[PDB]
């Protein structure tokens, strides 16, 4: 030990890791990685505990002050050797401040060591691969060993697997320091060894840690693997280790050799170590094997042939398939281990026969066995097939491209037990049904997303899954009722949470019974039913997770494919001097490991410096008490490796769709017609869950033997279901059942009294009934009796909606009505069947006294909000009762109460929300105002590289609109309203509320709204409070996302807002005069379309409105005077724009019609577009990195940037020179004072600028340094493009090399400024490569350009120099342009790209 | 003192104060004696035949001699007062003795401020000195709001309405004209001037109604009572200006209420929104030391203190409590 490391490290020429320099290039990035990792733990949690918060606040400080922290940290590494004590619980809590230097050291070391190739290819875990992929690679690699499966000549392969016992625990600090000094600066070494040598507190005892690595330190992973390498070297020896690693100037990939002869030259073909688990694959010819065995049997004779006893084997496999204990193979196994064990001092680690498995492949042993990262693996070569379809890998010979072997997989016994204990733990806890479901789900997903196809081959695990799922169900059932149910609807378990179910994920065979697939809907015209018997489709099972996770094999084969494809696409793009666009990969984005998507994440250039990230994630087990079950993949590096959305979709569909699912719940009871998706890591309380599903849980098919009727109602209770009785009592409180009945009967009486004449009614009598009659569920009496003027001819009995009556049934002069109420359950809520049966039962009753043989039973199901009626009709009566029930069911105030209390009990949540459903009422005669407060409190933001955010308020407005008339009351909110005030975002709402109620006050009763609809929910309380004097004005929320915020994209509105100097009310018609030609409804749809477009893509939408400059906006209008025919086009264009931009964001092409909410030289187009460029100035991003005071800082005045962008072009690069001078007493601070617009010929990806302008004649030009140039571009790059380099060099190589390039990425929405220096290599290449027009070219290097430091400031202002002729844009005067020209210049105002000086004149109409 | 039962015709779970026991059809149960004379008490009923609601009678043994009698006509156990003193004194070991007072003195702590004469103004039934409550009774406030929101008027029995003090945070009573925002965000005026000084006169009477609400909520699962209890808590917590002794006394009062609350009713009783607001964001978020501790202990899930489950299925809409960002200048890596 250490001798081996010395020989190895010198053999590798290893370059020790220095102490981190004061100006360490990466120190910044290394620090953020370290702190992000430190915060991570708090990403999950909402309410912090004290120390959780106190810790977090520490890290944020560290982050908020980088370079301070760096200097603290390097100080402690340099000098600190005593430390705080460490608490343990084994998990270690290390003083928060120490952890910073420690996590910082962790990252620095892994980065530098990775750069220096310290850890050879065999050491795992590797950032290279997730663990299942290691196991796959390792099995393929075995298969691809030259001749490996040949047993022609009595060859043998041997796979030794064992654990390096107590490796961490016996680390000796003096040895460790010596070892470290071989690889790191001695001060880092001393830090590290000292940091292990600290007091550990447990229970009440503390004790100084004298030896043993403390696995909880954040750099422990590094130590542990370095130490492991010492042991690898003993096991392997220098020569074979050298064969394996390859030459340090050309290292081998894992398992790869330089030639076939080196592969075969030593019996050790392959080696790998996963932390403290070693794997060694030997190959022997028959002679070498026997040789080795005899040597072994000499030391350790086995006369009686006992060596098979205590010979570890793999029990998870069938007897024929595990290793056969043939004496020769058993002695070889023991001999291989004996040899291996002898190579390592027991002071380093304990290697014991008892913790080893040695699998021998031979002529007598056709299977090779190992266990790795939770997987049991068994390799069977085709040739040995004689000697089978689940959890199998096809092992392909790479040379022949033929399948040569199968690898069989199972989940290891240990991992089966761990999963079993997780489930038993869930059941055995201290909980909400949903929480128990969510724990089940987490465990299931954690199991499936890791073990994948291995699971289906592991029958004991399949059994545990099924038993576990049943027990989860059983726990929910027992919570629902002592008694335990006859059968139970799977909808309640497997329906997703959004629909109020537990959202369990299944692993079991679950029938969805046909009887659970019925649903119904009440329409205006009648009641429609669905049942399973009506269709001839498949019998429904609950989908199971099995089929929703792609096998590892398919992931890995597809990853090979899409990464080869990527390489090829990248090559091809480079061949055309292009960078690969992400759109070309669209379609492999969610493929690959890593996912192809990772190539285009924003944080990518930084993640590049995060090394050791795999082992770091795994070691978190030692320093955090609760960690992700997904310890083996990291989504920043790996992307997302599963997606279970199709599962949710498929379960809903299997359960019969939304319609079917909701028929099992109290949804129809709420009185909502349509699902929209609105209950609320949040749980459903058991009370609520119980209520929601009550119609399917509280029914005789689920519980029997305990049927009672709830006092004061007609509700039946089928057992003591916890919480349900009280929920229901509360819903029907204060005799609501009886009151509903009375109220409905009263309504019918009223309606009848309005039809005395039309129907020859003499009198209508409202009977008086026993107090409990409405809920006597087994007899009845008439509620209304009705006298004929003369006589009625009536039908025999028929249902309310049956259409074809014959009035030849009976003569009568007395008709009764009996209003029946019922509270249906899932089994029985067919109101048509119910009223027919009750009618026919009760009218042939000898206990129900009806007062004549002719009448009508009306029925209302209060749980399902459905109704029907059955009995005798005379002409005119059926349509009256039809219409009456239609109106009663909508309007009855007692039914209203019922539905609100149901909604309350369900915590659905109140005036009715505005909705697609009731949308149309906006345009009735009820006066209504929308209020949108979105633009009331508006700010501009300044954020510096630190994270400091200053906002400043600008003028805002209240948007109050009459959607019927188009009248817009625009209350301007001047910034003075905010002066000296605090809590402005809250004040804003109250100020809005105040201003609206004042507006309402100012209108005469005539015009005062009946309703005010607020676009945003936080306006509800303030406006209700401010509208207490107007109790009859309803304040309504809306779920609709109305696009009124985009009102400030309408110039004439912006303009009056931004110009106002005090408070002001401005009145507009936002419909202009559209209502002369169209409806309110149509005007509003048009308005909404227009504002949606402006919101979705201001520039494109304003382009559309601005196309024809002949079509203008009247002085008293907001919009252009289009024709009807033109509005049709315009509208269609905005429909497209929205959905273009929607497909341009979500990647969709074209889909289902559900809705939502001459040729050449068209410079004219781009000239209109250019007038919109100023909008992009609203978001200005400046490329920035950690201030280095050693370097210059370049200051661009705001006003010059403003003007530059205004004069630039949407497609064509525009360029100018920048001049300035260092401030007074500040050499490093270079202020830009002048931009020189120069004759130029622009292009999409480049610009021909004329040469450095001679300006010595103009005044003030004494002093002015040439600083470089500034240009627009339409590609976003992190470096100077090949064409920029070519241009920069040409300008500056021979004249002033310190000239910078300010590049401006101009795009709809924003400008992004980057400043660069160009290296001398940069300049060299530029000389060689003139007039380059592309982003790339042969020889080009991003590293040609380096970051320059750029500031914007509005404290200083600049001016312009222009060509004396005023012209600079020579697009349309190409031939006249000469780039080697010697032009003259004057101070002045640069014309815009398509000014008239720059382009062809446009013929107008002699007004 | 003693409450005899004439008999026990039907099977019923009987409660007295925080105690409970089952009685069987025609069990020889002859009532309860040695009842601690200091307090108000409640004797309550749920019939073994799950068809009944919870119902009960609040009384004070000092105010008379009271006994229970089944009424087969109405089908419930009824409290009555024995007018004839000697007649009662006539009306052995099946008369069970009320238990020895626990170490907590639980009932007193739940009823410290509760007074029979206050009960009797909330539950209005003049002829009786005891008070009948059940699960279904609405509040005068709810009854008022209904008609407000809104031939045969024929009354409801006023004795079946709980006449709790009307508390409505969005009412003219709560919000002085010209002080809309002030009074809505800080309810100190409504608490101190309108309630404490106007209606209740003192903190004892406030606490009495609060304690009575709670206990009706707990024993009867009465909706209006759980509401009233929460509203009276929220009114204090939402006030920046509260008498110091009220805050100290409230902490203890709530502590005992939450201590005695049976787990199996907590779902129904506790209001997640109110408890989160009061404890973590209100003016009095720091003031309820002992209540915060016991709540965080018994009911962390309710308070988001369950310290982490995997996003299964893999959106955002813009935020009302920030300014609308028109634009900015942003220094950052590319």
């Amino acid at each position: 030990g250490s001798g081996v490391m010395v020989e190895w490290l010198e053999s590798r020429s290893f370059s020790p890791i220095p102490f981190p320099p004061l100006t360490y290039k990466n120190d910044t990035k290394i620090l953020v990685l370290a702190l992000e990792d430190l915060k991570d733990v708090y990403a999950s949690k909402v309410r912090l505990n004290a120390s959780e918060r106190e810790e977090l606040a520490l890290i944020e400080e560290a982050y908020d002050n980088p370079h301070d922290t760096l200097n603290r940290i390097k100080k402690y590494l340099l000098t600190q050797r005593v430390f705080k004590p460490v608490d343990i619980t084994p998990v270690y809590s290390v003083d928060p401040l120490e952890k910073i230097t420690d996590a910082y050291l962790d990252q620095y070391l892994w980065y530098e060591a990775d750069q220096r190739k310290l850890f050879p290819n065999w050491i795992k875990p590797s950032d290279s691969e997730i663990p299942p992929l290691l196991v796959y690679k390792w099995t393929q690699g075995i298969n691809n060993l030259s001749e490996i499966w040949d047993v022609s000549r009595g060859q043998s392969a041997v796979l030794l697997e064992t654990t390096l016992g107590e490796m961490a625990e016996k680390i000796d600090f003096t040895l460790l320091n010596r070892l470290l000094r071989l690889i790191v600066d001695p001060n880092i070494a001393d830090y590290i060894t000292a940091k292990n040598n600290v007091v550990i507190n447990f229970k009440d005892m503390s004790h100084v840690n004298k030896y043993g690595l403390i696995r909880g330190l954040k750099f422990a992973s590094f130590i542990f693997q370095y130490y492991g390498l010492v042991i690898d070297l003993l096991l392997l020896g220098q020569e074979r280790a050298t064969d394996l690693a390859g030459p340090a100037n050309n290292p081998n990939e894992f398992m790869q050799f330089k030639s076939k002869e080196v592969e075969k030259a030593h019996p050790i073909r392959l080696y790998t170590r996963y932390l403290d688990r070693i794997y060694m694959l030997f190959h022997f010819e028959e002679d070498e094997g026997e040789e080795l065995t005899d040597e072994y049997l000499a030391e350790n004779p086995d006369p009686n042939f006992e060596n098979s006893i205590g010979y570890n084997n793999r029990k998870c496999w069938p007897k024929d398939s595990r290793m056969r204990l043939i004496r020769q193979d058993v002695n070889l196994g023991r001999a291989v281990f004996w040899e291996i064990q002898s190579r390592v001092p027991t002071s380093l680690t304990s290697i014991k026969w008892e913790n080893a498995f040695v699998s021998v492949y031979s002529k007598n042993n056709p299977n090779l066995l190992f266990s790795m990262c939770g997987f049991e693996v068994r390799i069977l070569p085709r040739q040995r097939m004689e000697e089978n379809d689940e959890g199998v890998w096809d092992l392909v010979d790479e040379r022949t491209k033929q399948r040569t072997a199968k690898a069989y997989l199972k989940v290891s016994e240990e991992e089966i037990k761990k999963f079993d204990s997780r489930i038993r733990g869930i059941l055995m806890a201290s909980t909400t049904f949903t929480k128990v479901a969510a724990k089940w789900n987490t465990s299931l997903i954690s199991l499936f997303t890791y073990f994948r196809e291995a699971i289906v081959a592991t029958e004991p695990l399949l059994d545990i899954l099924v038993k576990g799922e049943t027990r989860i169900q059983n726990r929910v059932k027992l919570g629902l009722n002592s008694k335990m149910p006859t059968r139970f609807p799977p909808a309640v378990f497997y329906t997703p949470k959004e629909l109020g179910g537990l959202g369990m994920i299944s692993a079991s065979h679950i029938l969805i019974p046909a009887s659970d697939l019925s649903w119904s809907k009440q329409t205006d015209t009648g009641i429609t039913h669905f049942r399973a018997g009506m269709t001839h489709e498949d019998e429904k099972l609950i989908p199971t997770i099995f089929r929703y996770i792609t096998t590892w094999e398919n992931e890995f084969l597809d990853s090979q494919r899409v990464w080869a494809e990527y390489a090829t696409k990248r090559q091809e793009a480079i061949q055309q001097n292009r960078r690969l666009a992400f759109e070309e990969l669209e379609g492999s984005w969610d493929r690959g490991i890593p996912r192809i998507s990772t190539l285009f994440q924003r944080d990518r250039h930084t993640l590049a410096y995060d090394r050791g990230h795999r082992i770091r994630r795994e070691f978190k087990q030692y320093s955090l008490e609760r960690n992700s079950p997904f310890w083996w993949t990291n989504s920043h590096h790996d992307g997302k490796l599963w997606n279970l959305n199709a599962y949710r979709t498929d379960v809903i569909q299997a359960l019969g769709g939304i319609e079917t699912i909701l028929e099992h719940t109290l949804f129809k009871g709420t009185g909502f017609n349509s699902w929209e998706g609105l209950f609320w890591l949040s749980q459903i309380p058991n009370r609520r869950f119980t209520l929601w599903w009550s119609p399917t849980i509280n029914r005789a098919n689920v519980y029997v033997g305990f049927l009672v009727q709830l006092d004061l109602t007609g509700i039946f209770l089928h057992g003591k279901i916890p919480t349900l009785k009280i929920s229901l009592i509360q819903i029907f409180r204060a005799h609501l059942w009886q009151k509903i009945h009375e109220s409905i009967v009263f309504d019918i009486c009223q309606i009848l009294d309005g039809e005395l004449d039309v129907l020859q009614i003499e009198s209508v009598t409202k009977e008086t009934v026993h107090p409990r009659k409405s809920y006597k569920m087994n007899s009845s009496a008439a509620d209304i009796t009705m006298e004929s003027v003369h006589e009625w001819e009536v039908s025999k009995p028929s249902l309310l909606h049956e259409t074809n009556d014959s009035f030849k049934g009976l003569i009568t002069n007395k008709m009764w009505f009996d209003v029946q109420l019922r509270y249906g359950d899932y089994d029985s809520h067919d109101i048509s069947r119910y009223v027919r049966a009750k009618f026919l039962d009760y009218t042939t009753d000898n206990v129900s006294m009806y007062p004549s043989p002719t009448g009508v039973m009306i029925g209302i199901d209060l749980a399902y909000n459905m109704y029907d009626a059955y009995g005798n009709w005379f002409n005119g009566l059926k349509p009256l009762i039809q219409n009456s029930m239609r109106t009663i069911m909508k309007a009855n105030p007692a039914l209203y109460v019922l539905r609100e209390r149901i909604r309350k009990g369900l915590q659905i949540y109140q005036e009715p929300f505005l909705n697609s459903s009731n949308y149309a009422e906006l345009f009735n005669n009820d006066i209504k105002l929308f209020v949108d407060d979105t633009n009331v409190y508006r700010v501009t933001v300044h954020k510096t590289f630190e994270g400091n955010v200053a906002t400043k308020a600008i003028n805002g407005c209240i948007f109050t609109l009459n959607p019927k008339t188009g009248h817009l009351f625009l209350k301007i909110i001047h910034t003075s309203v905010w002066a000296g005030q605090k809590r402005l975002s809250q004040l804003a709402k109250w100020k809005t509320a105040e201003e609206v109620s004042a507006l309402v006050r100012s209108l005469p009763k005539e015009e005062q709204p009946k309703q005010i609809i607020v676009t945003r929910k936080a306006m509800l309380d303030p406006l209700e409070v401010h509208m207490l004097d107007f109790p009859n004005i309803a304040i309504r929320p809306t779920e609709l996302r109305l696009p009124f915020s985009a009102a400030m994209s309408i110039d004439k509105l912006s303009d009056v807002v931004m110009k106002a100097t005090e408070p002001q009310m401005v009145l507009f018609n936002i419909y202009d005069d559209w209502l002369d030609r169209i409806s309110s409804y149509t005007a509003f749809s048009r308005l909404t379309l227009l504002l949606r477009a402006l919101k979705t893509n201001e520039e494109s939408a304003k382009m559309i409105l601005l196309s024809d400059p002949t079509i203008t906006i009247k002085s008293y209008h907001l919009w252009p005077s289009f024709t009807d025919e033109q509005w049709i086009t315009i509208e269609s264009q905005m429909r497209d724009l929205i959905l273009t931009e929607y497909g341009r964001k979500y990647n969709v092409n074209i889909s289902a019609l559900t809705q939502t909410e001459s040729s050449k030289n068209e410079w004219r187009k781009s000239a209109i577009a250019n007038t919109l460029l100023y909008l992009r100035l609203k978001n200005i991003y400046v490329s920035a990195d950690d201030f280095v005071e050693e370097q210059n800082v370049y200051v661009l005045p705001k006003n010059l940037l403003k003007k530059f962008i205004e004069i630039s072009d949407v497609k064509i690069q525009v360029a100018a020179f920048i001049y300035g001078m260092s401030a007074k007493d500040h050499p490093k601070v270079k202020e830009i004072k002048t931009v020189v617009l120069v004759p130029q010929l622009g292009h999409v990806g480049s610009v021909q600028i004329s040469n450095i302008p001679d300006i010595g004649d103009l005044p003030d030009t004494e002093g002015l340094e040439l600083l470089g140039w500034i240009h627009t571009q339409t590609e976003e790059l992190k470096f100077m493009a090949a064409s920029e380099v070519a241009t920069h060099s040409k300008l500056f190589a021979d004249k002033k090399r310190d000239c910078i390039d300010i590049s401006i990425f101009s795009t709809p929405g924003s400008v992004s400024l980057s400043a660069y220096n160009l290296t001398d290599e940069g300049y060299q290449w530029g000389e060689e490569n003139k007039d380059i027009m592309n982003v790339l070219s042969e020889g080009f290097e991003p590293t040609f350009s380096t970051h320059a430091q750029l500031l914007l400031s509005d404290r200083i202002t600049g001016n312009f120099i222009i060509p004396s002729g005023n012209v600079w844009n020579y697009t349309f005067m190409g031939t006249a342009f000469n780039q080697e020209g010697d032009y003259n210049f004057k101070y002045g105002i640069p014309l815009e790209f398509y000014n008239e000086m720059h382009r062809p004149v446009h013929f107008l109409q002699f007004s | 003192n003693t409450v005899p039962f004439t008999s026990a015709p039907i099977e019923v779970t009987i409660g007295i104060d925080q105690y409970s026991f089952n009685v069987k059809e025609n069990q020889p149960f002859h009532g309860i004696k040695d009842i601690p004379i200091g307090h108000v008490h409640v004797i309550h009923f749920q019939h073994a035949d799950n068809s009944s609601m919870r119902y009960g009678y609040w009384f004070d043994c000092r105010m008379g001699n009271f006994y229970i009698q089944y009424d087969p006509k109405d089908g419930l156990y009824k409290m009555m007062e024995e007018r004839d003193g000697a007649k009662f004194e006539n009306i052995r070991q099946m008369m069970v003795s009320y238990p020895k007072i626990d170490e907590d003195d639980t009932w007193y702590n739940l009823t410290e401020f509760v007074q029979m004469d206050k009960i009797r103004k909330i539950v209005r039934k003049d002829e009786n000195q005891f008070s009948y409550v059940d699960s279904s009774m609405t509040t005068v406030q709810e009854n008022e709001l209904l008609k407000s929101s809104l031939e045969a008027k024929n009354e409801d029995d006023p004795a079946h309405s709980l006449n709790y003090t009307v508390i409505n945070f969005k009412s003219r009573e709560a919000i002085r004209p010209g002080h809309e925002m002030e009074d809505f965000l800080d309810k100190s005026y409504y608490l101190n001037t309108v309630m404490l000084q106007g209606i209740f006169k003192n903190s004892s009477n406030y606490f009495g109604e609060l304690q009575f609400a709670f206990l009706n909520a707990m024993f009867f699962g009465n909706y209006g009572s759980s509401l009233q209890w929460h509203a009276m808590i929220e009114l204090i917590c939402s006030s920046a200006t509260v008498p110091k002794h009220m805050l100290d006394k409230l902490d203890e009062i709530l502590y005992y209420q939450i201590k005695t609350l049976p787990e199996q009713y907590s779902d129904i009783l506790l209001n997640e929104r109110v408890w989160n607001i009061c404890l973590y964001s209100s003016f009095q978020k720091n003031s309820l030391h002992n209540t915060e501790k016991i709540m965080e202990n018994k009911y962390p899930e309710l308070l988001g203190k369950d310290n982490d489950d995997a996003l299964i299925y893999g959106d955002d809409e813009d935020d009302e409590h920030n300014p609308t960002i028109v634009g900015g200048l942003y220094y950052q890596r590319p």
